[PDB]
């Protein structure tokens, strides 16, 4: 209903990789259609991921453009859920001019390495029933909170007292005192203040009374990622430089004492690893300098599950005069798997279609599913996805319920795909501009 | 005997009317004071607020 800040993308229909137990994929699930080698083969890499016993395993998904690389590369990003990281960069991101392409490509590394931090915390929650601060013009105070199973009377400290007066506790509060450092917390209110005051203009829900001991050890789980603790540790103001990306090159030996104070905690029970994936799309944007220093990056132990997508054949490496497969070195190639995507076939592409339009919410006769299943076939699948749309609204400004084959010719009539485009350009190549 | 050995026993008495004080240190005092009492035309509660002052001066 409401416009929200996700829209519906290329990749809206996909959520997952469509795989039963035995990582044998179904035909149409999840809204992956076909590629059953492929969408196998991610499953096996899913599952060396979320085992995340061994560490730099890349793998390298290559096929035909439109063979559904970055919709595999997706699914797989669905089916393993916000809990992994997964960071996702297009090839070109790191040619940057804050830093070099091997600070770049540490930080897309160590971006992708989850710490999940555990710390043990004395709360107190209940509600307020009775404050009272005096102070002269040092502070006293008595505090008294309630939790349906017991009422304590507390004396307050002067720093306890600052914090209350800080917050502006007042009786009616559910609060939360985090007793090692004693940050106060306002969960909700409990009933209204008098209406004999005026102003106050709200009527805000009230939340329910706690329940238990008022003050309870509790367990929280902090997950940051490797990077975060690098900019965090790089320097004084560190912190700010993880929105701004202001991060200069991080000193190497910052990075040793983190891997090393990491290796303890997770010796100790302060913290576990959550390795996670790498996904570069479009890797041979990369130069020779990048994969070289890709081949030794996942020689480390805290290297994460490098994903690439290429459609390159026997290419010219960036920054080289010489070809090789996918536009990668034979050094990188050879620590790495490939996966190969085969082009669809009329069923996969109509059943493709089909699960674009119920995504878009777009009603469509069969039979213009069969034109635009034969006009997919005949150009490419995503210019039939985006007849899709373009039919759709088309349709609507004719007062139309459901797209029929009138609609798809007229909008193949306005929008041109590659090669229709090409043999007008072809055509009219004297009015174009260096022939 | 029992004031007497109470000398001994009155551990519970004297220590709560000594650490339980309901006063304070003299010189002027602001007091906030914030209580739950029942609304009228758990049962409906309302919160009111209460400000006390020591001395008309202040
Ligand atoms: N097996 C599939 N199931 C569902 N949708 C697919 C499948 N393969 C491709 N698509 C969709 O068709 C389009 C093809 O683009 P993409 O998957 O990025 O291809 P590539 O990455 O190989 O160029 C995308 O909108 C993609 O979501
Ligand atoms: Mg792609």
């Amino acid at each position: 209903d409401v416009t929200r800040i996700e829209r519906i993308g290329a990749h809206s229909h996909i959520r997952g990789l469509g795989l039963d137990d035995a990582l044998e994929p179904r035909q149409a699930s999840q809204g992956m259609v076909g590629q059953l080698a492929a969408r196998r083969a991610a499953g096996v890499v899913l599952e060396m991921i979320r085992e995340g016993k061994i560490a730099g395993r890349a793998v390298l998904i290559a096929g035909q453009p439109g063979t559904g690389k970055t919709a595999i590369a997706m699914g797989m990003a669905q089916a393993l859920g916000p809990d992994t990281p997964f960071t996702a960069i297009a090839g070109s991101e790191i040619f940057s001019l804050e830093m070099s392409k091997t600070e770049a490509l540490t930080q897309a590394f160590r971006r992708s390495i989850g710490v999940r931090i555990k710390e043990e915390t004395e709360i107190i929650e209940g509600e307020v029933v009775e404050i009272q601060i005096d102070r002269p013009a040092s502070k006293v105070g008595k505090l008294t909170l309630k939790t349906t199973e017991m009422e304590t009377i507390y004396d307050l400290g002067t720093k306890m007292i600052e914090s209350l007066t800080k917050d502006k506790v007042q009786a009616g509060d559910v609060i939360t005192i985090d007793k090692a450092t004693g940050k106060i917390s306002k969960l909700g209110r409990s009933f209204t203040r008098a209406r004999d005051y005026d102003a106050m203009g709200s009527q805000t829900k009230f939340v329910q009374c706690p329940d238990g001991e008022l003050q309870k050890r509790k367990e929280v789980v902090h997950t940051v990622s490797l990077h975060e603790i690098d900019v965090i540790n790089s320097r004084t103001q560190g912190f700010l430089a993880l929105f701004s990306g202001d991060t200069g090159e991080i000193k190497s030996e910052v990075r040793e004492q983190i891997n090393a104070k990491v290796a303890e905690w997770r010796e100790e029970g302060k913290a576990e690893i959550i390795p996670g994936v790498l996904f570069i799309d479009e890797v041979h944007m990369l130069d020779i300098e990048s994969f070289s220093f890709l081949n030794r990056a996942l020689e480390s132990d805290m290297a994460p599950v490098l994903i690439m997508a290429t459609n390159r054949g026997i290419t010219r490496i960036r920054g080289t005069s010489y070809q090789s497969p996918h536009g990668i070195p034979i050094d990188l190639l050879d620590r790495l798997l490939i996966v190969s995507t085969t082009p669809y076939s009329e069923k996969d592409t109509k059943q493709i279609l089909r699960i674009r339009c119920e995504e878009e919410d777009v009603e469509m006769s069969e039979d213009a599913y069969t034109v635009l299943t034969r006009i997919g076939l005949e150009t490419s699948l995503r210019y039939a996805i985006q007849l899709i749309t373009a039919a759709s609204l088309v349709c609507r400004k004719r007062k139309g319920t459901e797209v029929q084959v009138d609609d798809i010719k007229r909008v193949y009539s306005l929008f041109l795909d590659e090669s229709r485009s090409t043999q007008y350009m072809k055509e009219y190549q004297d009015a174009f501009l260096f022939n | 005997n029992l004031r007497s050995l109470e000398t001994y026993e009155r551990l519970e008495a004297d220590k709560k009317k000594q650490v339980h004080k309901k006063r304070k240190c003299p010189g002027p005092i602001i007091t906030y004071h914030s209580v739950t009492v029942p609304l009228v035309g758990p049962p409906a509660r309302c919160s009111r607020t209460f400000i006390t002052f020591s001395d008309d001066a202040t």
